[PDB]
């Protein structure tokens, strides 16, 4: 039905499933009104969560809504339908950040430092949106970091998964191994804007050695802590990377969120930065 | 809940129809003229234009024509109305009784039919049995004319083609052939048919279509011996008679199109046209083929007459005299002398009939008195603008004025045997009467030895038997003519003296004390032959001699002080001959026997304001006649001079109120005068056929005007008038021109003849830097300031090129002490349709010279301009805007209000706006200075043309919309719901039967306390593009349904020509609905009460129950309606 | 431009032809009438326009066929707001045209439909199925003679009917409306509410979107006029609603020769301030104008505005074939780039040969006309 639009399951075909996490399927498919690929999350919220849980899920979900920026998934419509939260976002279907990390590993080659600094600045740009507005992210990672063939960094999955799993901290040692837990969301302190550029941190090493900076075979989750808590990583290479590229790492990846800068100092760096290579 | 009443205060003046035939009987040249609904047969004669008779026309009449059937001896009459009203008259005279009857009569509309888009043509067949009218398009209505079908019952015959322009019957036919003109796509084609009866349809015609001149507009069916038809387009005249065809090229007609045609010979060898422009046309045909005694046409020569007012329709009148009718101009009447050859005309004109529309803008206004409105209306079109300066009363302009302490009495004397001329006039003081010398200019006081000079004059005259009587209130001294010496003086015998000397052509009568005797002016004596006393003492004497004998009066009609009565005696005797119940308290202060139209009256005009208007007997006896007109209300007296050949008598009051009968029946045509105490003729060499208006300030001498209803006067603009406004303190008003300039081959435009605004005194064009082809013509318009007075155009103020002026305002703004002359121009172009830049302009008048001491420039055109107590409210294209005049002296707007129409008409009261655009949408806003800006209340929108638009009070707002109607609007203020709040309710519905274009509020009457009110409220005054001014004032619930009862009850005897009733011709007409007229109340109708006759005002009134003063009173006798309905006929 | 304007109004693309009806269904003037309601139209059908649907619900299917039997008319309610189903006019709309298809073993209908009367709604009623019934009052077309005939002379009449087009217009003004002297109004004036008038005023501008000729498609008579161009008009729900109360025909040439001429600038609905497109842009891609309603494969019009030159929007998606309305062009999906709507596609000419090669495919449903500078936008008459 137009009169809603982008806001009834009636004026959508679903053509197959692109994601399955605990809670909720991330779907790929259009509309039979415009056709327009989008990113269709369903969850089943009277299963899972409270009556008062839906209130901040809901308020959260508004916040991302005035988010609007080139660099992040565009938000479309958030609706309730078949005692489901229907979400439609931007479909970015070229990839993400991670597949590329995984393609230099299979030629193990390292990543020219100049390309490192073209589309971070661009994810800075991106991660500075929504920390302006008091927003956070929680799930900052390669795996949400997207990329069209035109060289264009979005940011996707904007903590929507982890809204849902605030009550099953638990369940996180199961589904995969959490490289980009922040010192203050183990010790169960809560969550701040603080973890966002630890990810980020996280994100920016992985992006330069191909591996996690708590990566480690046959690891458990308790020797994960102790390595975070030590902030104990291999040191990257000075030949192909430069002392700001090494020294960035180094704040951001810290125990301390209160030694972490803000998104302004990492995003202005990210500029000057980058316009030097640019040129060079 | 409106409540209405509308009455006419002048009848239409321009026609729309005019024929010639034998109306009344066989040996009459009637000239029948139609104005609106006024038509007027008249009868032809060498002295001129005789009226004969004027009917009340039930409808808008557009088809008139006379017609002669067989076995008929006198022309009759075929009339149909715009209603499609068709009845057939006939003129009949019984002795006096000149009644119009009709022989047939009805309707002749269908239930469906799209009217035509060249209007309506009727015309009859030559041989009397055909109706030809052509009502809608593709269908013609015939009937036949025959003594069965007297309801004008109708037979259609299909019409094959759409467009027909003109259509004629053809002369010379054994079966009736009609010739019309019609536009296809092909061309312009004539063609005919054979109608004919027997088979109620169309048959082949005697020739076949003709590819004729482009622009063929009518035909004329020439008769026998030439028979065939002759077609006038706007470029050549063509014969189309089968095989024959002729066709000239005349190069003189190029100028404007041939509109009126006219016969000027019974066997059609000659014809009479004319143009737009009102230009005559002299077409001639010639018979010179003679092949063996039968004659046809050998050239068509067209000649150029002379110029005339602009026509509509000619007619021939016998010994070359046409009476051109107009519509936008002056009815004329011109003798076509052959050998004039003065200039380049063979036109002069005779007559003029005055016209008063079209109308376009008035202003009601008081020029010279103060109280009383004299009503300035725009009238003409184009080269006949001319001002139409109505005014409700007769006046007088006095040629002298010599100062006089309070003239207590005054009469004429001549002291000069073999004079036929007045000499003396001698005055008369409190205690004194000087005797003064007036031959020519000479006003010095000449006693002579004959008369005393220490006496109050009461009767100083000219008597027969070479005796001059100068009476006083001592003693009766006559004196002689050649010797001027006392030949007797009777004297009271116990030394009494007489309260007013009375005396008739040859006998004096006086009231001494309380006794009356006669002393006739023996032959060089004085002697007495009577000797009475009455009852009690005669306060009006009054003995004065009757028609015939011309030596003795046969009647006296006296005033008795102590019984305030008539008392009628004979003159050598005392025998009462009559005694006149009406009369009490104030004593009566004069008393005449009247002779208006050979008929007695006698009107018992009291000292207190009371006119017992009464009749009286010659021979023996006396009548009563109860009604009392109130000529004033302070004392009076009653002095008749003739100086028209009839009795003229005007009784002199505070106001000036004259006794004139119209026919039989004495119209009270107020007078207009300071204040008239005694009067007396100045019939001198010098002042002939004059008066002398003694006053109690200064006497004067002078010149009465006629015995008119209402004066117009009219002064030449040669340009048409768009609109006008009164500004008091300039003592001038403004009105705005448009001359047709044409476009010459130079970059400029050259006037075509000399107007108002060439000829004006001043000319200013405007020099505004804010923002073709050869032979057009370009409309130029001004602002024009006329005084009131001289109606001198003092100032032609030229706008902008292309700029057209759409209002006139004058008020004064804000806080200046000065007041202003604002028009608001509107700058349109013939590429853009609508216009983008307007303007508002400032003028001011002061010291001889209009300036723009401000100016202001808009965007769009300004449409309509009221002020808003001291601030401008013009409505801008469609955006109703304020102002506020500021101290810098420039407009500042201060409130907007964009309207869902285009705001062209602005009616404001008190701190309310009305709304309407050109189609009826009418919408009124509401201000709230306690906010700053615009509301709405009501907005009522229906579709319709809507010609102007006026508020009557608080509530109700009236407007007149198209189709000829009249409609009111009111919106309820105990409106529960919001949405009803935002409705206008209509209660008024009413088919005026004209088209008005605009709305004025004042009235031309004296304006009158009444000390209990009056029944009317308001007064507010509407114009028509024919002339019929009128009015419509609100009434009570309880006048409004009297006299709605009274109005349906007239109709049941009153009978009209055509027997068209009065609820279908007033009823609401639209093009799809027609709706009973409710809300309103017909003055003309009801004033038409008055002059029906006295046993069917039995029958109009039996079970009325009139009175609601604490008792229905349901008898209402029948002077009742006559004490209400006389009541009503003074607002105008 | 080389489209044969003629395939749109064929509807090619909703498969065979349908079965055409000959017969012409008209309701008296003011009368009280019972007429179906299609629960999924929004459209505000303009008189005069023909309305092509497709129905999938069993309900509009069986509604359908009882009035296939019966007068095939029913109405189109103007919904002035949506949400709550309130509408206060409507429009009697007849059915011509129709097919039954019984496509993957259910019975799907395609239908075209026609608008012919205007009318009031006096109450909304639902019937226990599900199927809504109006009262109706039909508004009566006003018809006007012309602003001369009351105050035209009877001797004139016969220079009314006549035989560098602007010569002629100025010849047409100075010999129709030549009384204007008697009354108090103007010339020009008086033209502005004749109807023979405003349409050639209106046919200036079409000629500047189209190519064709006005003597053969744009029609003569003023009613025909009205209703023609107020359909083909590019504007949003709310100033169409003010073009079907309106009574007679002469005030709606007026408000939408307005319309066409303040409305210079298009924005958004659910920006009202991200301009898309321009009147200037507008080119004519069918007999029924620029704007030509289609249906989507599912029972969804999507009234299309194809213009030349169309910014504001981010492209989406592939050129692909499927079904394509303009035939022989693929398309390329765009939005709106703030508020994220669905604006409309950017087709693409697959044949290198056939013309245009790209223009933009708007749906009349996300675009709002806005008066430029600051101002509110009006309409008079
Ligand atoms: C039915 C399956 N379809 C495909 C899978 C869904 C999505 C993505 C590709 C394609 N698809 C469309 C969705 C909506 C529409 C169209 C395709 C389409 O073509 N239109 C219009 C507009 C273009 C045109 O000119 N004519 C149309 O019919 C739609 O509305």
């Amino acid at each position: 039905r137009p009169d809603m639009g982008y806001n009834t399951l009636a004026n959508f075909r679903i053509e197959k499933k692109i994601g399955r996490g605990q809670f909720s399927e991330v779907y790929r498919a259009a509309c039979l009104l415009d056709g327009v690929p989008v990113a269709l999350k369903k969850v089943q919220i009277f299963d899972l969560m409270d009556a008062k849980a839906r209130a901040d899920c809901i308020k959260e979900i508004d916040l991302l809504k005035q988010l609007n920026h080139p660099n992040v998934i565009k938000y479309y419509a958030s609706f309730i339908e078949d005692n489901e939260l229907n979400i439609v976002l931007e479909l970015a279907d070229a990839g993400d950040l991670s597949r590329m990390i995984k393609h230099f590993k299979k030629q193990k080659r390292l990543i020219p430092e100049r390309t490192v600094w073209k589309y971070f600045v661009q994810l800075c740009s991106a991660l500075e949106h929504m920390h302006s507005r008091r927003v956070m992210h929680r799930d900052i990672k390669p795996a949400n970091v997207f990329i069209t063939a035109t060289g264009v960094v979005k940011l996707g999955d904007l903590g929507l998964g982890r809204f849902f799993s605030s009550k099953t901290t638990a369940a996180h040692s199961l589904v995969g191994t959490p490289y980009y837990m922040s010192p203050e969301r183990i010790h169960e302190n809560g969550y701040n804007f603080k973890s966002d550029i630890w990810s980020l941190g996280c994100l920016l090493y992985e992006m330069a050695a191909l591996q996690s900076p708590f990566y480690g075979d046959k690891m458990n989750l308790y020797s994960l802590c102790k390595k975070i808590e030590q902030c104990d990583y291999p040191p990257l290479p000075s030949d192909h990377y430069s002392e700001e590229l090494r020294q960035l790492v180094n704040m951001c990846i810290n125990p301390d969120p209160e030694k972490r800068p803000d998104v302004t100092y990492v995003y202005d760096v990210a500029k000057r930065m980058h316009a030097c290579t640019a040129s060079s | 809940m409106s409540y209405n009443y509308v009455v006419t205060a002048q009848k239409p003046t321009a026609v729309n129809g005019c024929v010639t035939g034998h109306f009344t009987s066989a040996e009459d040249l009637n000239l029948l003229i139609a104005k609106n609904t006024r038509l007027e047969i008249y009868v032809v004669t060498a002295e001129g234009l005789r009226p004969v008779k004027e009917v009340g026309m039930y409808g808008k009449i557009a088809v008139m024509e006379l017609f002669r059937p067989k076995g008929e001896s006198k022309d009759l009459l075929f009339i149909l109305t715009a209603k499609y009203n068709a009845c057939i008259l006939e003129y009949k005279q019984s002795g006096e009784s000149i009644d119009i009857i009709t022989r047939a009569h009805g309707n002749v509309q269908d239930r469906i039919g799209r009217p035509s888009e060249t209007g309506i043509i009727g015309i009859i067949d030559p041989e009397c049995r055909m109706i030809g009218l052509r009502l809608y398009d593709g269908l013609f209505k015939v009937i036949p004319l025959d003594r069965d079908n007297k309801e004008l019952k109708a037979f259609n015959i299909r019409l094959e083609e759409l467009h027909v322009i003109d259509v004629k019957f053809l002369y010379g036919c054994q079966a009736p052939t009609i010739c019309f003109v019609y536009q296809d796509p092909q061309g312009r084609h004539v063609k005919t048919y054979e109608v004919s009866l027997r088979e109620k349809e169309f048959n082949k015609g005697p020739w076949k279509q003709e590819n004729v001149e482009a622009e063929a507009s009518m035909v004329i069916a020439v008769p026998e011996p030439f028979g065939g038809a002759i077609i006038i387009g706007q470029e050549s005249i063509t014969y189309h008679n089968g095989d024959k065809y002729l066709a000239i090229a005349p190069p003189i007609i190029k100028q404007s199109t041939i509109v009126c045609h006219n016969r000027v010979d019974p066997n059609g060898s000659r014809y009479l046209l004319g143009d737009m422009e009102g230009r005559l046309f002299m077409l001639l045909l010639e018979k010179e083929e003679q092949m063996d005694g039968t004659v046809t046409l050998k050239d068509l020569r067209v000649e150029l007459l002379g110029e005339t007012s602009i026509a509509e329709c000619l007619t021939y009148l016998d010994n070359g005299v046409v009476f051109v009718g107009s519509r936008l101009g002056d009815s004329q009447l011109v003798k076509l002398n052959v050998d004039s050859n003065e200039q380049g005309s063979y036109v002069v004109a005779m007559e003029t009939f005055t016209n008063l529309g079209p109308i376009v803008d008035m202003c009601v206004v008081d020029l010279e008195r103060q109280g009383q409105g004299q009503l300035v209306t725009c009238s003409g079109a184009f080269k006949e603008g001319s001002l139409r300066i109505i005014r409700n009363g007769i006046g007088i302009h006095e040629h002298a004025s010599i100062d006089l302490p309070g003239i207590k009495g005054l009469w004429p004397l001549r002291s000069d045997p073999n004079r036929e001329t007045d000499d003396t006039l001698v005055l008369s003081f409190v205690g004194q009467t000087r005797v003064l010398m007036l031959n020519g200019e000479e006003v010095e006081e000449t006693e002579l030895m004959g008369f005393v000079d220490d006496q109050q004059t009461f009767f100083c005259g000219n008597v027969a038997h070479q005796q001059l009587i100068q009476i006083t209130s001592a003693s009766v001294r006559l004196v002689s003519q050649e010797p001027k010496a006392l030949v007797s003086e009777w004297k009271e015998p116990q030394a009494k003296n007489i309260s007013v000397a009375s005396c008739n052509s040859s006998q004096v009568v006086v009231a001494v004390g309380r006794a009356l005797y006669y002393l006739q002016i023996h032959p060089q004596e004085l002697r007495q032959i009577s000797h009475t006393e009455m009852e009690h003492e005669v306060a009006c004497l009054d003995i004065t001699p009757l028609g015939d004998s011309n030596g003795l009066s046969p009647l006296c009609a006296i005033g008795l002080w102590t019984d305030i009565s008539a008392r009628i005696l004979k003159l050598p005797s005392f025998e009462l001959l009559h005694k006149e119940m009406l009369g009490g308290e104030i004593i009566p202060r004069s008393i005449l026997m009247t002779t208006f139209e050979s008929s007695h009256y006698l009107l018992c005009a009291l000292g207190d304001g009371a006119l017992f208007y009464f009749g009286l007997n010659i021979e023996t006896g006396l009548l009563s006649d109860r009604k009392k007109v109130t000529l004033g209300t302070q004392p009076t007296v009653l002095r008749t001079f003739r100086s028209l050949s009839t009795t003229n008598v005007f009784a002199c009051s505070d106001r000036p109120t004259v006794i004139y009968s119209s026919n039989h029946k004495l119209v009270f045509s107020n007078v207009n005068l300071k204040e008239v105490n005694y009067m007396c003729p100045l019939n001198s060499d010098g002042y002939p056929d004059s008066l002398a208006l003694a006053n109690n300030s200064t006497l004067t001498i002078g010149t009465i005007d006629e015995i008119q209803k209402l004066h117009i006067r009219t002064v030449p603009l040669y340009e048409s008038p768009r609109k006008i406004c009164y500004q008091e303190v300039s003592q001038c008003f403004g009105v705005l021109s448009s001359r047709i300039e044409v476009q010459d081959t130079s970059g400029g435009t050259t006037a075509l003849r000399p107007s108002a605004s060439t000829q004006a005194l001043s000319s200013s064009v405007s020099s505004s830097k804010l923002f073709t082809s050869f032979g057009e013509e370009v409309e130029v318009h001004n602002l024009l300031i006329i005084d009131q007075h001289t109606f001198e155009v003092l100032h032609a103020h030229q706008f902008l090129q292309n700029e057209y002026a759409l209002s006139l305002v004058s008020c004064k703004l804000g806080k200046d002490p000065n007041t202003y002359f604002i028009v608001g121009t509107a700058m349109v172009y013939p590429e853009e349709a609508e216009p983008k830049q307007g303007r508002i302009v400032v003028f001011q008048y002061s010291d001889g010279k209009l300036q723009t001491v401000a100016e202001k420039e808009v965007k769009g055109a300004v449409y309509s301009m009221v002020e808003f107590n001291g601030k401008l409210l013009a409505s801008i294209n469609s955006t109703v805007r304020l102002y506020e005049w500021t101290t810098e002296k420039e407009l500042r707007t201060e409130c907007n209000h964009y309207n869902n129409i285009m705001a062209l008409y602005l009616k404001t009261k008190g701190d309310f706006i009305l709304v309407g655009d050109l189609m009826r949408s009418v919408l009124l806003l509401a201000y709230k200075p306690m906010e700053g800006n615009f509301e709405e209340i009501a907005r009522d929108f229906n579709p319709n043309w809507m010609s102007a638009v006026e508020i009557l009070d608080d509530d109700n707002f009236l407007g007149a919309e198209n189709a000829f109607n009249l409609f009111v609007c009111q919106k309820d203020s105990a409106a529960t719901t919001d949405e009803e709040r935002q409705h206008l309710q209509e209660v008024g519905l009413f088919h005026l039967g004209e088209f008005v274009n605009v709305f004025c509020h004042g009235s031309l009457v004296m304006q009158n306390l009444g000390e209990t009110s009056t029944p009317t409220q308001g007064s507010v005054l509407f114009g028509t593009v024919n002339g019929m001014i009128g009015l419509v004032t609100s009434l009570s619930e309880s006048w409004y349904n009297l006299l709605l009862d009274m109005q349906n009850r007239l109709n049941k005897v009153i009978k009209s020509v055509g027997k068209i009733e009065h609820s279908f011709w007033r009823s609401f007409h639209t093009e799809r609905k027609t709706e009973p007229a409710t809300g309103f109340i017909d003055g003309d109708l009801i004033e038409s009460f008055l002059d029906i006759s006295r046993p069917k005002m039995q029958e109009v009134v039996a079970n009325l129950q009139y009175d609601d003063g604490s008792g229905m009173k349901r008898e209402a006798t029948a002077d009742d309606l006559i004490k209400v309905v006389e009541e009503l006929t003074r607002i105008h | 431009i080389n489209f044969d304007t003629s395939l749109p109004t064929s509807h090619t693309y909703l498969g065979a032809d349908m079965e055409e009806f000959h017969g012409r269904t008209l309701h008296d003037d003011d009368s009280c009438q019972v007429i179906p309601v299609l629960p999924q139209v929004m459209m505000i059908l303009i008189p005069g326009q023909t309305l092509p649907l497709q129905l999938f619900h069993p309900q509009e299917v069986s509604m359908v066929r009882n009035l296939i039997q019966k007068d095939r008319t029913f109405a189109v309610l103007a919904y002035s707001n949506v949400q709550e189903r309130e509408a206060q006019f409507g429009t009697t709309a007849e059915i011509y045209a129709y097919r039954e298809e019984q496509d993957f073993g259910i019975e799907i209908v395609k239908v075209k439909a026609i608008g012919r009367q205007r009318f009031k709604v006096l109450e909304l009623r639902t019937q226990s199925d599900g199927i809504q019934q109006a009262k109706v009052q039909i508004l009566p077309e006003c018809v006007l003679p012309s602003t001369m005939s009351a105050v035209q002379l009877e001797s004139l009449n016969k220079c009314q009917i006549f035989p560098c087009s602007y010569k002629w217009w100025q010849k047409y003004q100075k010999r129709k409306f030549h009384c204007a002297n008697l009354t108090s109004w103007p010339r020009w004036l008086y033209s502005l509410y004749d109807a023979e008038t405003l349409m050639d005023r209106i046919k200036k501008q079409l000629r500047e979107w189209d190519e064709n000729l006005k003597d053969d498609s744009l029609p003569s008579n003023p009613i025909d006029f009205s209703y023609r161009v107020a359909a083909c008009l590019p504007i949003d729900d709310v100033l169409r609603i003010q073009l079907l109360k309106i009574g007679s025909a002469i005030q709606r040439l007026r408000c939408e020769l307005d319309i066409m001429n303040k409305c210079t600038s298009l924005c958004c609905k659910q920006c009202q301030e991200t301009e898309i497109t321009t009147k200037n842009e507008i080119f004519s891609l069918s007999l029924c104008g620029p704007m030509a309603a289609y249906v989507n494969p599912h029972g969804y019009v999507h009234e299309t505005l194809t213009v030349y030159k169309a910014c504001n929007l981010n492209l989406i998606g592939r050129p692909s074939t499927e079904h394509s309305w303009f035939p022989g062009y693929a398309w390329t999906v765009a939005q709106c780039k703030i508020c994220a709507s669905h604006i409309g596609w950017k087709f693409t000419a697959t044949k290198k040969d056939m013309s245009p090669q790209k223009f933009w495919g708007l749906t009349r449903s996300a675009l709002l006309p806005t008066i430029p500078d600051t101002e509110d936008e009006i309409s008079p008459d």
